[PDB]
């Protein structure tokens, strides 16, 4: 069973956790990123956030009539775009290609979400990355999954980017 | 809204019939939809991240092991599956906050109450192939179920 | 008007009292009178052929096998009984479309529900002493039943 | 007045939980209160001179053996429940005229109906402990039940 490159970096406001992101996609290994959320509301918002940064980013949340979610998802595997924010219903039964970046902006409470969410990454072979972003509502989440996964993911700070407060209790 | 009966009369055999093990518990007293498949054991982290999606048209089964030892769905989650438009669930398990179920638009189908709840560890799978009741469950199956039962096919029915 | 512990409590051990093994499906709580044995399994075409003659002051003692795999008694064949004027139906079995049950003016108790409806062929035997729930019947023995339970005597009562 | 689940969640292990083998047969929905315990089989005598005293804020247990074949609770002694102020019944065993029970202001637990009532001679024993569905029950204890099931603790909660 497969193989990818897992990290998180913890935030200290919504603010912070995506300036985290915006960074994360201005790399030049980011190549087909798909970036996952929890709220129905944020992937509108998010979206438009991503813009403004100066990153293309595509949008699909579920109710959408299936032929918008082909006209969404058709972008991304055209140059078009990189980057695509749904949901975890709102991208069901979709394959989309050549994906190197899965976020989890927020955590998933369970390990089976989380694996499925890691899961759209490649196997080209060559090998995705999966970066979680973590609130501090979020920590104890993180926790679960990682013990629900078979190892813990490790931590990463973005010099620059910088955490103001201290990691929560346990 | 649905007839169990009148749907075996019509479909024979290109229905399943689950084992008389289930009763209703929410306010809807019959319902359908295309399944999405859980299985767990006293624990529904997993069922809060499914239920927290969208799910017009659609039956959570829940294969809980048929523990009645501990709750998956109490009142809380009861309302968040609600909220998000959840036709029905199934689960072969224990519900709890009985008297707050019933006055809700949800179907639910479960074996027993207990009032202790599950843990929220999140351990679990989904969209799994899972047993009870003498049928096969898949995500993609349809479900239908009334007050008099439990039925289930691979395509929609009607 | 039958109470069954009221009953209990007179005529003491000239009663016999049926296991807890039944509930209330029709739209009588409570309901008796002199029963017509049937042993059957998992069909009905001899249902059909008794409740199409009339049975006022009656009741439809049925050794359905303890099956619960098929319903032997679905809306069709208790609408059949009403209006043949049955006074109800006991069902060592299962039955079917509880929803529209609780409706029809009959009392109803059987074991389960279950949405497959029984066979048509007819295999079967009436007038035959049958033997369930730790009783014995015979027909032109007297029944009387509620919610509380079934209890049958020889003669009648009151 | 009384959620069992809430309860669990706040006391968690200071709680144990009855099996689901109970029901609600009284008017009560929920009840609570301080328990006495009695150990008889088939045999009233001891509820009687019992459920003459009053017993505001108590809960009356009783470890009927578990027998369903004669009914420790008929509709008469519920009354005198009531009139004592008693706050509810828990019985290991059976009850009797359902129909009765419900209508009345108290709480009523137990596992079946039959018509058959009790003896009445007195055998028992009172102030004892009792062990059924897997919690163990002193007198000076505290029960809260409702429609979700029956929880046990040494200590008054809230």
């Amino acid at each position: 069973r497969k193989k990818i490159h897992q990290w998180y970096y913890r935030a200290d406001d919504l603010e912070h956790k995506t300036a985290l992101l915006v960074h994360l996609l201005k790399q030049p290994e980011a190549t087909r990123s798909i970036v996952f959320v929890r709220k129905r509301e944020r992937v509108h918002e998010l979206a438009n956030w991503l813009r403004e940064a100066g990153i293309n980013n595509c949008y699909l949340e579920g109710e959408m009539v299936q032929g918008k979610r082909n006209e969404a998802i058709k972008r991304l595997t055209e140059g078009r775009v990189n980057v695509l924010v749904a949901t975890d219903v709102a991208a069901r039964g979709i394959d989309i290609p050549d994906v190197s970046h899965v976020f989890n902006f927020d955590m998933p409470r369970s390990g089976d979400t989380y694996l499925h969410r890691i899961g759209r990454t490649a196997r080209a072979g060559r090998k995705g990355t999966a970066i979680s972003l973590v609130e501090a509502h979020d920590h104890l989440l993180l926790g679960k999954v990682g013990r629900y996964i078979e190892e813990p993911i490790k931590a990463r700070v973005i010099d620059e980017l910088r955490p103001k407060t201290r990691a929560p209790s346990e | 809204k649905y007839d169990t009966s009148e749907l075996c009369d019509i479909y024979q055999e290109d229905v399943n019939v689950v084992e008389p093990l289930f009763s209703n518990f929410g306010g809807r007293a019959s319902f359908g939809g295309q399944i999405i498949t859980v299985k767990c054991f006293e624990d529904n982290g997993l069922l809060y991240d499914l239920l927290e999606q969208n799910g017009r048209g659609r039956v959570l089964v829940v294969d809980g092991g048929g523990s009645v030892r501990r709750a998956l769905v109490d009142a809380e989650l009861a309302r968040l599956a609600v909220q998000n438009e959840w036709e029905g669930l199934v689960i072969y398990g224990a519900v709890r906050q009985v008297d707050d179920l019933e006055e809700l638009d949800i179907g639910i189908q479960a074996m027993a109450a207990i009032p202790v709840g599950a843990a929220g560890e999140g351990i679990g799978e989904s969209d799994v192939r899972v047993n009870f009741g003498g049928v096969t469950f898949f995500s993609g199956d349809h479900l239908y179920a009334d007050n008099t039962g439990i039925i289930l096919s691979e395509d929609p029915l009607d």
